[PDB]
C-alpha cells in the first residue's frame, strides 16, 4: 500500500548511495590499472590480492592524515565545499531513469541541467575559502569552464528532447526499441563526450583542478578529509555522465546487464582520453565552447525542429 | 607530394616547406578530418591497441 | 578465448598444491609463473629461471617459507 | 508541515539576510533564499516547471555574477558568530512547533495545484505544461517572445557599451 | 614544469603574464671555485654533473 | 602523460648502455682527456644495433600519435615567435637557432 | 653484526608472523590496540604519495622510478604535486642557502604523519659540493630525514628499496597500541 | 517533491555526519605559525593576493545569461509542438535560431573574444 | 599552556571570556619560554648553582584583566563586533561544565586543556619571595611581552570584517604593570 | 483575513528588503544583493497572482528575463564603476 510506497523509495535512495559510493571509490582503482596499461606499466597489483583494496587504503590514509585546515577562522568555510560538492554528485543520481519506478521524476532533463549548474557554486566558494591565489585562479578558470559549456550543453539536450517528444527520460527507452540512437546522432556524441569531460573537469579539458600549470588549482589548499570528498565527488561525476551516455545514445536497457557492461565502456572511454589527450589553452577553448559548439548545437536544433515538424506532417 | 617553399641544398633537411594544397580534394580530406576527427581517432585506436603489449615492469624485489 | 592458456594455467595451479597452495604463492608473490629449479640456495631460497619470458622476468626468486 | 515550515525557514533566512554585512554572507544567504522560494512557489503551482526554469537562470547563472564580483572577500575570511546560529536554531524551533500547532488547512494556501483540481476536469490530463505554456507562441501573444529575445541582443549591446569603458 | 628550480616572479592582469622576472640561481653550487681548487682529472665529473640530462 | 612514459621506456634501454660500459646508469666518467676511460665489452655493439633496430618503431609510434593532433598544434604553434636578427643579436644556439631558419650547426 | 639462519634453523622456526608486533598480546584491549594499529599502518603503508621536489640530478632516478621499467604506482605510490595533498617529500638535489627555506616552508605545509627521504649524495651530505660556500651541507640541517638512499644518484632499484624500506618503517610504528600505556 | 526533499536532507545529515567522523578520527597536531600560511611554492606569499578584478570574466558570464535566458524561452517548444498553431510555432521557433546565428556570425565578425587584452 | 588556552575557542564562552573576579583579582608574571630554557642550560654549565632554588619570573608582573584585553587587542578581537566582554567565572555555573565535561570525554590531552587544573592556575596568584634567587642572578636577560607577545599571537588575529574599518587601528596599547603599594590596593 | 493569512509573508519579507535597501553599507553591493533579494520576493508575489489564473501563469519569463537584465545593468555599472576610479565606494559620493 501506499506507505510501502514510502518505504521502498527510501531503501532504494539509500540502497544507491552506498553502492554509488563504493563503486566510485572502487572504481578509481579502475582508473589506476586501466591508465597503467595505456602506458607501458603495470599498474597497481601490490596490496591485497591484484590491488584490489587499494582504493579502500586510500581512504584509510587520508581520515588518519590530519585537516591541515587554513588560516585560524575559515574552518566552517573551509569545511563547508566539499559537503555541498559531493552532495550534488550523489543527489544528481535520482533523476536516473528506471522502468522500476523509483520516482516519477520528470522534467528530468531540466532537473539534469540544474544540477550540472551547481557545480559552478562549489568550486568558486571552495578556491575563495581556501584563499591562496593558485587555488583562487583554479577556481575562476573552472567558473569559466564550466559556465561555458553549459550554454552548449543545453541546445545539445533539446536535439534529443525533440527527437523524443517530451521531458521524461524514460522516453528514450521506447525510441531506441529498435535501432540505438548513437548511429542517428553521431557527431552529437563525439560533441556529448566532449561537453561530459568538461563538466567533469577530466582532461582535455583540465583546468579546473590540473597540473603543470596550476599546481591543483582549487584543490591545492585542500587537507585529507576534505580532499576525500571532493575527490569522490569528481567520481561520481564522471560516472553519471557515463550512465547518461548510456542511457541516450546506447539503448537506456536499465533491466539489461548489456547496459552495464555499457557503463563500464564508456567510463573506461573517459579513461581512454586522460591517457591520450594533451590539454587546451583557456581562449582555444572559449573558441571551441562558443565559435564552434554553439554554432554546432543551433544548426541541429534548426535541423531537427524542421525533421519532427516534417515528421508530425506525415503522422 | 605538394611542392617545397624553399629550395633546399644537401646537408639540411626543411621540415616545413612541404606546401598546404589547395585543391579540392586535399581541403575536403582536411575538412573531413576536422568534422569527425580522423587524426583523434588514429591517436585513439594507437593506445587502445597499445595495452595489448605487455607491461616491461621487473616484479621487484623478486 | 582459452587457446590453450586456460591448460597452462590448470598446470601451475593444481601442481602448485591446490587453491590454498596457488592462493598463498599468489599473495605473497603478487604473480604466478612457471620455470625450473636453477638451484637451492644455502638458506632455503629458491632460484627459478625460464627464457619464455623476458630479461626483466627471465630469472626470479622464491625466498625462504619462514619469512613470511 | 512542509508549507508553514517552508515559510519559516524563509523567515529565519530573511533575518540572517539583513544582519549579515559580509558580502559572500549576503550572497550566500541570496543562494539559500531561492531554493527555498523555487520549493515554495513550485507547492502552489500547477507543477515544478517555473521553479526548474528561474532555478536554472535565476539561481544557476546569474548569482554566479553577483558572488563572483562580489568576490572582493573583504580581504579577509567570515567571523562567524554561533549565537545568531544559535538564535536561528532557536527561532526555528518554536515558529516550527507552532507549525506543528497552528490549523492544518486554513494556514494553507487555496491555490489549485494538478491534485487539487476536480476529477471532472477533461484539460487536467494534459501534460502538465501543454496548455499552460501554449500561447507564450500561439498568435497573437508570441510576439511579446520576440521582444523579449531582441530585448536580451539590446541587453547585450548595453553591456559592451558600458563594460568597455577605455578597456 | 619548473624544473623544480625556477623561479619566476610573475605579474599578471587577468591571466596574462605581463612582467616576467626569473630567478635563476635557486640551484647555483659554487663549481667554479671548487673546480678551481681540485684537479683536471678530479675536476672531470663537476662537467658530468652540470646539464645532467 | 602517455608519450613522455612511452619514451621513459627507452630511455631505459640507452642508460643499460651507459652502464654497460661505464659502470654507472649516468653520471659516468667514461670521456676522459686521452680519448675514453675504457674499452667496450663485446658484444654492446650487436645490442646497439637492436636497440637503433627497434627505436624507429617507437619513436614513430609517439610520432603519429602526437605530432599532428590538433590540441598539441595549437597548443604550441605560433608560442613565442623567435625572428631571426633577434636570435642571434640576444646570443642563441642549438635547435632553437637551427629552427629560426639560421643554417649555422657546431657539427 | 648479525647473519641470516641457515637451511636448518629455518626448518625449525615457524611462521614469521605478519603484524611486526606480534600475537603475543596479553588482555583484550592490548590484542584489539594490536589490530587496529595494523590496519592503520596498512593503509599508510599501502597508499604513500611522494611530493616529487626533485631539484637536479637526482630528479632523473626520481622520474625513471615513475616510469615503467620499476613501476612504482605498482607499489600504490603516486606523485600528487600538491604538498597538501602529498604524504612523503623525495628531497633529491642539492640544497643552496636560496633554497633551504622554501624546503623549510614547504615541509611543514605538508600535514603529519610526513616521512622524508633523503635520495642522494647531494641531500644526504651536501654531496660532492660539500665544502662550497653556497650549498646547506646535508639536508639534516633543514628538516628531520628518515630514509637515507646513498648513490650518486642511486639506481632506480636502490631509490625504490628505500621506499619499500620506509614502508617497512611505516609498518612497525606503534600509535594505538602504546597509547595504551601513556 | 518531499519524497526527494526529505532524501537529500537525509543524504546532507549522513555525509556531514561522515566528514564531521573524519574530523574526529584523524589525529591532531599543535598548530603552527607557518603550517597555516597560504601556499606559494614555498615561497612567502606576497602582499594580499586578491585578485584585480579589471577582467571579462563577467563578461562571458553575461554573454551566459543572454544565452542562459534565451535556452529558457526556447525549453518548452518540445511540448506545445503537439498543440501550438503549426504556422506560428514554426516561424516563430525558427526566427529564435536564426536571429542567434546572425547575431554569432556578425559577431565573429566583430570578433569580440580576440580583445586586445 | 598558556596563550594556547586563553585563545582557544572552548576557553571562550559565546563572546564573553569569564574570569575568576572577573580576572581584577589576580596578579600573574608570565616569563617567556626561551629565557627559561636559557636560563636551564646556563644553570647547567655552572656547577656552583648546584643546591639553589630560582624563582624564574618576567620583568614587570600584570593583572590578567590587563593582559586579556591586551590580547584581545593583539588578536583585533576588539574593533566593533566580536564585542569583547568579561563575566565573573563565579556569576556563570557553565563554565566548570564545559571543563568537567570536556575532561571525561576527550581521550588524550582535554582540548584546550580546558580541564579544571588549569582553570585553578589562572586564579592561583603569583607569589614571589625575595632571597630566592631568580633569572638575575642566573644571568639571563627577559625579553618581556611587549617585546614578544604581539608577534607570538599574531597568527590568531583576526575579524576584519567587511562591515567596519581596519588597518588604521592604533597598535594595540600595552598594558600596565602592578606596583608593590598598588598590589596592597587591589587586596586591600 | 485573506491578505493576512495569504498575501502577509510576502509584504513583510518585501518591507524588510527596502529597509535593508536604505541601510547604510561600505559599498553599494550590499544594496544591489539587497534589491536582488526583493526581486525573489517580487517574483513570489507575482506568481500566487498569475496562479489564481489559469494559464496566464506563463507571464513568469516576462517579469524574469526583465528582471535578470536589470541585475546585470546594476552589475554592468558597477564594474565599470571600480574600473574608472579604480572603486566604486560609497565613499567616492
Ligand atoms: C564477521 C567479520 C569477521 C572478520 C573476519 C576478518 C576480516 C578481515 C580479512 C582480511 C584480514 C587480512 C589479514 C591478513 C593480512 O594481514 O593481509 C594483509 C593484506 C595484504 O597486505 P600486504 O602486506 O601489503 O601484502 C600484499 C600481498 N600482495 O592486506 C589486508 O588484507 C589488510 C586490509 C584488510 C581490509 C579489511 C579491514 C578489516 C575489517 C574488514 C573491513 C570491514
Ligand atoms: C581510531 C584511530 C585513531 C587515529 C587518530 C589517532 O592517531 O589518535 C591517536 C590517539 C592516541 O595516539 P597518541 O598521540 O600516540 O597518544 C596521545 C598523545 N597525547 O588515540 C586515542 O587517544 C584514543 C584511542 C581510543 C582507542
Ligand atoms: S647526489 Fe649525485 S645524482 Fe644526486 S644531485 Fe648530487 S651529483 Fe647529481
Amino acid at each position: 500500500m501506499f506507505y510501502m510506497e514510502f518505504i521502498l523509495s527510501l531503501i532504494g535512495s539509500l540502497l544507491l548511495i552506498i553502492c554509488v559510493l563504493v563503486s566510485v571509490a572502487f572504481l578509481t582503482l579502475l582508473e589506476r590499472k586501466v591508465l597503467g596499461y595505456i602506458q607501458i606499466r603495470k599498474g597497481p597489483n601490490k596490496v591485497g590480492l591484484m590491488g584490489i583494496p587499494q582504493p579502500f587504503c586510500d581512504a584509510i590514509k587520508l581520515f588518519t592524515k590530519e585537516q591541515t585546515y587554513p588560516l585560524l577562522s575559515n574552518y566552517l568555510s573551509y569545511y563547508i565545499s566539499p559537503i555541498f560538492s559531493l552532495f550534488l554528485s550523489l543527489f544528481v543520481w535520482m533523476c536516473m531513469p528506471f522502468f522500476v519506478k523509483l520516482y516519477s521524476f520528470n522534467l528530468g532533463g531540466l532537473f539534469f541541467l540544474c544540477c550540472t549548474s551547481l557545480g559552478v557554486y562549489t568550486v568558486m566558494v571552495a578556491g575563495w575559502s581556501s584563499n591562496s591565489n593558485y587555488a583562487l585562479l583554479g577556481g575562476l578558470r573552472a567558473v569559466a569552464q564550466t559556465i561555458s559549456y553549459e550554454v552548449s550543453l543545453a541546445l545539445i539536450l533539446l536535439s534529443f528532447i525533440f527527437l523524443i517528444g517530451s521531458y521524461n527520460m524514460i522516453y528514450f527507452f521506447f525510441y531506441q526499441v529498435y535501432m540505438w540512437f548513437l548511429i542517428i546522432l553521431f557527431p552529437m556524441a563525439l560533441v556529448w563526450v566532449s561537453i561530459s569531460l568538461a563538466e567533469t573537469n577530466r582532461t582535455p579539458f583540465d583546468f579546473a583542478e590540473g597540473e603543470s600549470e596550476l599546481v591543483s588549482g582549487f584543490n591545492v589548499e585542500y587537507s585529507s578529509g576534505g580532499f576525500a570528498l571532493i575527490f569522490m565527488a569528481e567520481y561520481a561525476s564522471i560516472l553519471f555522465m557515463s550512465m547518461l551516455f548510456c542511457v541516450i545514445f546506447l539503448g537506456c536497457d536499465v533491466f539489461n546487464l548489456l547496459f552495464y557492461m555499457k557503463l563500464t565502456f564508456i567510463s573506461f572511454v573517459f579513461i581512454w582520453v586522460r591517457g591520450t589527450l594533451p590539454r587546451f589553452r583557456y581562449d582555444k577553448l572559449m573558441y571551441l565552447a562558443w565559435k564552434c559548439f554553439l554554432s554546432f548545437s543551433l544548426n541541429y536544433l534548426l535541423f531537427f525542429i524542421g525533421f519532427k515538424i516534417l515528421l508530425f506532417s506525415l503522422l | 607530394e605538394p611542392k617545397d617553399i624553399v629550395e633546399v641544398p644537401k646537408g639540411y633537411v626543411y621540415v616545413n616547406n612541404k606546401e598546404l594544397s589547395m585543391e579540392f580534394a586535399d581541403i575536403t580530406d582536411r575538412a573531413a578530418s576536422t568534422m569527425f576527427f580522423g587524426e583523434l581517432l588514429r591517436g585513439f585506436a594507437v593506445t587502445l591497441a597499445h595495452i595489448f603489449k605487455e607491461p616491461a615492469t621487473i616484479n621487484y624485489p623478486f | 578465448l582459452g587457446i590453450n592458456r586456460l591448460t597452462k594455467l590448470f598446470q601451475m595451479v593444481r601442481e602448485a598444491g591446490g587453491l590454498k597452495q596457488a592462493y598463498l604463492k599468489l599473495y605473497r608473490n603478487d604473480d604466478l609463473k612457471i620455470g625450473t629449479l636453477v638451484g637451492i640456495d644455502k638458506y632455503g631460497n629458491k632460484y627459478f629461471e625460464n627464457p619464455y619470458y623476458f630479461y626483466g622476468r627471465n630469472r626470479w626468486i622464491e625466498f625462504a617459507p619462514h619469512v613470511n | 508541515m512542509i508549507q508553514l515550515m517552508l515559510y519559516s525557514l524563509i523567515i529565519t533566512t530573511s533575518i540572517i539576510f539583513l544582519n549579515m554585512i559580509h558580502p559572500l554572507a549576503l550572497g550566500l544567504t541570496l543562494l539559500i533564499q531561492t531554493i527555498f522560494v523555487c520549493l515554495l512557489t513550485g507547492l502552489m503551482t500547477k507543477s515544478f516547471w517555473y521553479s526548474y526554469i528561474l532555478f536554472l537562470i535565476f539561481l544557476g547563472g546569474m548569482l554566479v555574477l553577483f558572488i563572483y564580483v562580489t568576490s572582493l572577500a573583504s580581504n579577509e575570511m567570515f567571523n562567524l558568530s554561533m549565537k545568531l546560529t544559535l538564535f536561528s536554531s532557536l527561532i526555528l524551533i518554536f515558529m516550527l512547533i507552532l507549525s506543528f500547532i497552528m490549523d492544518k488547512t486554513s494556514s494553507s494556501l487555496f491555490l489549485m495545484n494538478n491534485d487539487m483540481q476536480s476529477i471532472i476536469n477533461m484539460n487536467s490530463y494534459f501534460m502538465e505544461n501543454s496548455l499552460s505554456l501554449n500561447k507564450l507562441y500561439n498568435f497573437p501573444t508570441n510576439f511579446i517572445t520576440i521582444l523579449l529575445m531582441n530585448y536580451l541582443l539590446i541587453t547585450l549591446i548595453v553591456i559592451v557599451k558600458i563594460t568597455k569603458l577605455f578597456k | 614544469a619548473a624544473h623544480g628550480v625556477l623561479r619566476l616572479v610573475l605579474e599578471l592582469d587577468g591571466e596574462t603574464v605581463m612582467r616576467a622576472d626569473p630567478h635563476i640561481g635557486l640551484l647555483h653550487r659554487g663549481t667554479e671555485k671548487l673546480i678551481e681548487y681540485k684537479t683536471y682529472t678530479q675536476a672531470l665529473p663537476y662537467f658530468d654533473r652540470l646539464d645532467y640530462v | 602523460l602517455t608519450p613522455f612514459f612511452w619514451l621513459f621506456e627507452e630511455r631505459e634501454k640507452m642508460m643499460e648502455f651507459y652502464e654497460r660500459v661505464s659502470g654507472a646508469r649516468m653520471h659516468a666518467a667514461y670521456i676522459r682527456p686521452g680519448g675514453v676511460s675504457l674499452d667496450m665489452p663485446l658484444g654492446l655493439m650487436d645490442d646497439i644495433y637492436e636497440f637503433a633496430s627497434k627505436f624507429a618503431e617507437r619513436l614513430d609510434e609517439v610520432e603519429d600519435v602526437l605530432t599532428t593532433n590538433r590540441i598539441w598544434v595549437q597548443r604550441t604553434e605560433d608560442i613565442g615567435i623567435v625572428t631571426a636578427e633577434e636570435a642571434l643579436n640576444y646570443g642563441f644556439s642549438g635547435v632553437m637557432l637551427r629552427g629560426s631558419g639560421i643554417k649555422w650547426d657546431l657539427r | 653484526q648479525q647473519t641470516l639462519p641457515v637451511a636448518e634453523v629455518a626448518q625449525n622456526l615457524p611462521k614469521k608472523g605478519y603484524s611486526p608486533f606480534g600475537t603475543k598480546q596479553s588482555s583484550v584491549a592490548e590484542w584489539s590496540l594490536a589490530r587496529l594499529d595494523d590496519l592503520l599502518n596498512w593503509g599508510r603503508k599501502g597508499s604513500i604519495w611522494p611530493l616529487t621536489f626533485g631539484l637536479a640530478c637526482c630528479a632523473v632516478e626520481m622520474m625513471h622510478i615513475a616510469a615503467p621499467r620499476y613501476d612504482m604506482d605498482r607499489y600504490g605510490v603516486v606523485f600528487r604535486a600538491s604538498p597538501r595533498q602529498a604524504d612523503v617529500i623525495i628531497v633529491a638535489g642539492t640544497l643552496t642557502n636560496k633554497m633551504a627555506p622554501a624546503l623549510r616552508k614547504v615541509y611543514d605545509q605538508m600535514p603529519e604523519p610526513r616521512w622524508v627521504i633523503s635520495m642522494g649524495s647531494c641531500a644526504n651530505g651536501g654531496g660532492y659540493y660539500h665544502y662550497s660556500y653556497s650549498v646547506v651541507r646535508g639536508c639534516d640541517r633543514i628538516i628531520p630525514v628518515d630514509i637515507y638512499v646513498p648513490g650518486c644518484p642511486p639506481t632506480a632499484e636502490a631509490l625504490m628499496y628505500g621506499v619499500l624500506q620506509l614502508q617497512k618503517k611505516v609498518k612497525r610504528m606503534k600509535t594505538l597500541q602504546m597509547w595504551y600505556r601513556k | 517533491m518531499f519524497s526527494i526533499i526529505f532524501i537529500a536532507l537525509l543524504i546532507l545529515l549522513i555525509t556531514t555526519i561522515v566528514m564531521f567522523l573524519a574530523s574526529i578520527l584523524s589525529k591532531k597536531a599543535l598548530i603552527d605559525r607557518e603550517k597555516s600560511s597560504p601556499f606559494e611554492c614555498g615561497f612567502d606569499p606576497k602582499s594580499s593576493s586578491r585578485l584585480p578584478f579589471s577582467l571579462r570574466f563577467f563578461l562571458i558570464t553575461i554573454i551566459f545569461l543572454i544565452f542562459d535566458v534565451e535556452i529558457a524561452l526556447i525549453l518548452p517548444m518540445i511540448i506545445i509542438m503537439k498543440y501550438s498553431n503549426i504556422m506560428i510555432w514554426t516561424i516563430t521557433s525558427i526566427i529564435f535560431i536564426l536571429i542567434l546565428l546572425i547575431g554569432l556570425y556578425h559577431e565573429w565578425n566583430q570578433g569580440m573574444l580576440n580583445w586586445s587584452n | 599552556r598558556f596563550l594556547r588556552y586563553y585563545a582557544h575557542i572552548w576557553r571562550r564562552q559565546f563572546r564573553s571570556m569569564p574570569l575568576w573576579h572577573k580576572g581584577e583579582k589576580t596578579v600573574k608574571q608570565p616569563v617567556y619560554v626561551s629565557d627559561v630554557a636559557q636560563a636551564i642550560i646556563n644553570a647547567a654549565k655552572d656547577p656552583d648553582s648546584a643546591g639553589r632554588i630560582y624563582q624564574a619570573v618576567g620583568p614587570k608582573r600584570y593583572q590578567l584583566s590587563e593582559l586579556v584585553d591586551w590580547f584581545h587587542r593583539l588578536m583585533r578581537k576588539d574593533q566593533k563586533r566580536w564585542g569583547y566582554m568579561r563575566y565573573d567565572m563565579r556569576w556563570d555555573p557553565t563554565f566548570l561544565l564545559k571543563a568537567k565535561l570536556n575532561s571525561f570525554i576527550c581521550p588524550g590531552t582535554p582540548i584546550g586543556g580546558l580541564h579544571p587544573a588549569r582553570i585553578e592556575r589562572e586564579a592561583v596568584t603569583d607569589k614571589v619571595l625575595t632571597g630566592v634567587p631568580t633569572l638575575e642572578d642566573l644571568g639571563v636577560t627577559l625579553t618581556t611581552m611587549e617585546q614578544q607577545v604581539p608577534w607570538e599571537l599574531r597568527p590568531y588575529r583576526a575579524a576584519l570584517y567587511y562591515d567596519a574599518e581596519l588597518g588604521e587601528f592604533e597598535t594595540p596599547s600595552p598594558p600596565k604593570c602592578i606596583e608593590a603599594r598598588d598590589e596592597l590596593r587591589l587586596f586591600a | 483575513m485573506i491578505m493576512i493569512l495569504y498575501w502577509s509573508l510576502p509584504m513583510i519579507l518585501f518591507i524588510l528588503g527596502l529597509f535593508c535597501f536604505v541601510s547604510n553599507r561600505k559599498h553599494l553591493l550590499s544594496m544591489l544583493l539587497s534589491l536582488e533579494f526583493i526581486v525573489l520576493m517580487l517574483f513570489f508575489m507575482l506568481f500566487i497572482y498569475l496562479n489564481m489564473l489559469n494559464y496566464e501563469s506563463y507571464f513568469s519569463m516576462m517579469f524574469l528575463t526583465f528582471s535578470v537584465c536589470e541585475g546585470a545593468l546594476g552589475l554592468s555599472i558597477l564594474v565599470s564603476m571600480i574600473r574608472t576610479h579604480g572603486n566604486d565606494y560609497f565613499q567616492s559620493f
